[PDB]
């Protein structure tokens, strides 16, 4: 998988990192 | 240079931090153009060196609150702003603490792991303890 | 007032149940205006 | 699972760096609220799913 | 209809000023002596 | 049976490098919701039938009158466009769901 | 200084396909590693542009057939020469070209560009000309027969100077010159390009954009343009060059931006 600003655009981060979904995975 | 500002250049007007560029522009060219067909750099007319335009930081603020059931004591959120931002403006600070999400204010950061109670993103959450 | 005053307003409440909620949108101001042009060079011959 | 979570200041987008803009979208009310409340709601689902 | 406050401003002027006596307008008259709000209610009343 | 496992996820290692369609729904999702903000963007370049779509351009030439006219429409096509943007983003999550 | 040659010089003009020819950067704006579509008045790709050649006199010791006629000039112009010595020296526009109205002139004299816009009375072939070697060991310019009068000029320009001169060789047809022209709103628009090549006949198969070279407010109706070639009432000696002309169409073209923001290869959406 390959993947504003001042627009007023933003991207919010998800609650678990792809760390945490390591983990639970 | 390095500042946030509201700018004209040949009678292009708007607002943003300016900086030295390092993209070259044939000598026929004014302004840069990003994907998104949106200005992005401009040539200065009187020193013809090609500038960088950046937004003026800027963010949701959310506030994270236990129940007013519970207390008037709140943090705060600056979302994607960087933490050397927010003096402009709670900016005596006392406690600040800055992450993947941005900028949290009115919080005590806290090496133990809790199980999650207000979600913040980025891997923290917040709660309200002793 | 306040940020606590603000998230009141914003959900029209006296009181505000636990959680994180949005408000107004954060933006670092222009310090200053910058005006760029080209050098002022052939003037109008009014010495003639 | 999820998508990119994705907020938007209605005000920026509309109007940005104008009080003359923001003045006039007023007179639209509510409708840059009902927006952002509906981006939230996708944002904070993200997660839950 | 029936009015709240009501008032009468009484002058002079030129015939090709009438204009500038209009709503959101500019010109030495609009500008410096003599100004009308953008949610101006009333009427102009002009003749020679 | 454990050489036949052991070999099966050997050919899943080997076919995800090969293929490019492999994760192609997850790509699909990606490439949506970012043709989503970059339409958003182009949207803020239209005139709207406007004299320009550069807000001071507008305000630099005229007056609260006329400029109220022009921004109008300008206000009308923009906020036009976020309720688009965020009827196919809820439609999108909806999908997601 | 205004005298004109008795026989009519006018004769040919060929076809050939304009391939990928006359793309010009549309805007001052830079874009990199990026594709852009943009509508505006572009050379058609692989388009039917006239050959305006000079047939070698085989049977005869000098120019005969030696034309420069009126052309229309409609939505701009694609305009290029296959030119050695220097033979193309400038071209007029506007609409009666008589001096009943006014008419633009552009020129490059041996010393700087003119360009003025007056009610210009044209010679029946305007040109130029020059003294050669004159025991100075330099190239002269004399002839000027142009104009007859210039009435009413709204506008006047010289560039800084400069020492015109032909020099360094190579045997083969080497300068492709390219050049566009608009007027759009009032502004009169010049786009441009020199490139080296080696070829024998046609118009070089290959890509290269257009750089804007000068723009100017002059106002007027170009309905139509002519040339101008170069070397005291009759009997001269011209050399050999010959050039293209096309007319631009309003359409979408898809451009591609290298990481430079130079264009780099173009698509015609039609
Ligand atoms: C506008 O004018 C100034 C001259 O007044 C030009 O800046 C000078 O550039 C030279 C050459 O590098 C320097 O030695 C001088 O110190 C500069 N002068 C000043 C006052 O800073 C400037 O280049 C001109 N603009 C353009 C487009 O050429
Ligand atoms: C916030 O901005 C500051 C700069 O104002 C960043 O600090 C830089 O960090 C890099 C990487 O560690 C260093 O190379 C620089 O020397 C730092 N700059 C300064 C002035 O100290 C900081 O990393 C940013 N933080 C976030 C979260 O974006
Ligand atoms: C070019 O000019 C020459 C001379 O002016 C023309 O030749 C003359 O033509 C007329 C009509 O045929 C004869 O009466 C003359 O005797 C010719 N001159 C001589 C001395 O032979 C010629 O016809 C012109 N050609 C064109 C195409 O205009
Ligand atoms: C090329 O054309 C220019 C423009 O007409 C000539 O410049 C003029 O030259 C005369 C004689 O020296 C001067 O009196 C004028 O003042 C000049 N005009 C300008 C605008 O500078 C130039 O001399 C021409 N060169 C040749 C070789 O003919
Ligand atoms: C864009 O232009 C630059 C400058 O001409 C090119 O960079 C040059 O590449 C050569 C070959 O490696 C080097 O010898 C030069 O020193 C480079 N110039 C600079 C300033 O570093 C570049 O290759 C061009 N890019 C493309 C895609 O054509
Ligand atoms: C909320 O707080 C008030 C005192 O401020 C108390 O009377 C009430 O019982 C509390 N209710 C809940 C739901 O905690
Ligand atoms: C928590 O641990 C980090 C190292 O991971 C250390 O820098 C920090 O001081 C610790 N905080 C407290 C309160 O002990
Ligand atoms: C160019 O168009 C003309 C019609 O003006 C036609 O007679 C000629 O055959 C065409 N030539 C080519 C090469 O298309
Ligand atoms: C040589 O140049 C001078 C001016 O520099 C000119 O007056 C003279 O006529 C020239 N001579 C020839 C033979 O061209
Ligand atoms: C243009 O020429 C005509 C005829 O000579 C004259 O009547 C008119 O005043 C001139 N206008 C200008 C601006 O020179
Ligand atoms: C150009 O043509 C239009 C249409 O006739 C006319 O209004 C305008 O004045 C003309 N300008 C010149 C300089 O010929």
């Amino acid at each position: 998988v390959t993947l504003q600003k001042f627009n007023g655009l933003t991207v919010l981060p998800p609650l678990l990192t792809d760390e945490m979904i390591a983990q639970y995975t | 240079k390095n500042k946030c500002v509201n700018f004209n250049f040949n009678g292009l007007t708007g607002t943003g931090v300016l900086t030295e560029s390092n993209k070259k522009f044939l000598p026929f060219q004014q302004f840069g153009r990003d994907i998104a067909d949106t200005t992005d750099a401009v040539r200065d007319p009187q020193t013809l060196e090609i500038l960088d335009i950046t937004p003026c930081s800027f963010g949701g603020v959310s506030v994270i609150t236990p129940g007013t059931n519970t207390s008037n004591q709140v943090a705060v959120l600056y979302q994607g702003v960087n933490c050397t931002e927010v003096p402009v403006a709670y900016s005596t600070g006392s406690n600040v603490f800055q992450t993947r999400a941005g900028c949290l204010i009115g919080a005590e950061y806290v090496n133990n792991s809790y199980e999650c109670d207000i979600p913040i993103g980025a891997g923290i959450c917040a709660s309200y303890q002793t | 007032l306040d940020p606590l005053s603000e998230t009141k307003c914003t959900l029209k409440s006296f009181t505000v149940e636990k959680g994180i909620y949005q408000t107004s949108n954060f933006r670092v101001q222009p310090t200053e205006s910058i005006v760029r042009f080209p050098n002022i060079t052939n003037l109008c011959p009014f010495g003639e | 699972v999820s998508m990119t979570k994705t907020s938007v200041d209605c005000t920026m987008y509309i109007c940005g760096d104008s009080t003359e803009c923001s003045n006039l979208l007023l007179q639209y009310g509510s409708f840059c609220t009902q927006l952002n409340r509906a981006l939230t709601g996708i944002a904070v689902e993200q997660d839950k799913n | 209809l029936c009015f709240t406050n009501v008032y009468a401003d009484s002058f002079v002027i030129r015939g090709d000023e009438v204009r500038q006596i209009a709503p959101g307008q500019t010109g030495t008259i609009a500008d410096y002596n003599y100004k009308l709000p953008d949610d101006f209610t009333g009427c102009v009343i002009a003749w020679n | 049976i454990a050489n036949q496992f052991n070999s099966a996820i050997g050919k899943i290692q080997d076919s995800l490098s090969s293929t490019a369609s492999a994760l192609g729904k997850l790509q699909d999702v990606v490439n949506q919701n970012a043709q989503a903000l970059n339409t958003l963007v182009k949207q803020l370049s239209s005139n709207f039938g406007a004299i320009s779509s550069v807000l001071n351009d507008i305000l630099s030439r005229l007056d609260k009158v006329e400029a109220e006219v022009q921004i109008d429409r300008l206000i009308t096509g923009r906020l036009q466009s976020l309720q688009t943007y965020v009827t196919q983003q809820l439609i999108r999550a909806a999908e997601i769901r | 200084q205004c005298v004109n040659f008795t026989n009519r010089t006018q004769l040919p003009s060929a076809y050939t396909n304009s391939f990928t020819r006359g793309v010009y950067y549309p805007d001052k704006v830079f874009r990199s590693s990026v594709l852009h579509s943009t509508q505006d008045l572009f050379l058609p790709f692989f388009s039917n542009v006239t050959w305006f050649h000079a047939i070698h006199v085989s049977g005869t010791n000098g120019t005969k057939r030696f034309d420069n006629p009126v052309l229309p000039f409609n939505d701009g112009v694609y305009f290029a020469s296959t030119e050695k010595s220097n033979i193309i020296r400038g071209w007029i526009f506007g609409t009666t070209l008589d001096s009943k109205t006014q008419s633009l002139l552009i020129v490059n004299n041996a010393t700087n560009v003119v360009i003025k816009v007056c009610e210009f009375q044209f010679c029946n072939y305007p040109f130029l000309g020059v003294y050669y070697h004159k025991n100075n060991k330099s190239w002269m310019e004399s002839e000027f027969r142009v104009y007859s009068s210039a009435n009413n000029c709204t506008f006047e320009y010289v560039s800084q100077p400069f020492l015109m001169d032909l020099e360094g060789k190579q045997g083969n047809f080497k300068n492709l010159s390219e050049f566009v022209f608009k007027n759009i709103d009032g502004y009169f628009k010049i786009y441009s390009k020199h490139t080296p090549i080696n070829l024998v006949r046609d118009l070089p198969q290959g890509f290269s954009a257009l750089e804007p070279l000068v723009d100017l407010p002059i106002g007027i109706n170009i309905t139509r343009f002519q040339t101008l070639l170069a070397l005291s009432s009759s009997g001269w000696t011209a050399g050999a060059a010959a050039y293209y002309v096309g007319y631009l169409q309003p359409r979408t073209f898809l451009l591609k931006y290298n990481e430079n923001g130079t264009i780099t290869d173009a698509v015609d959406c039609a």
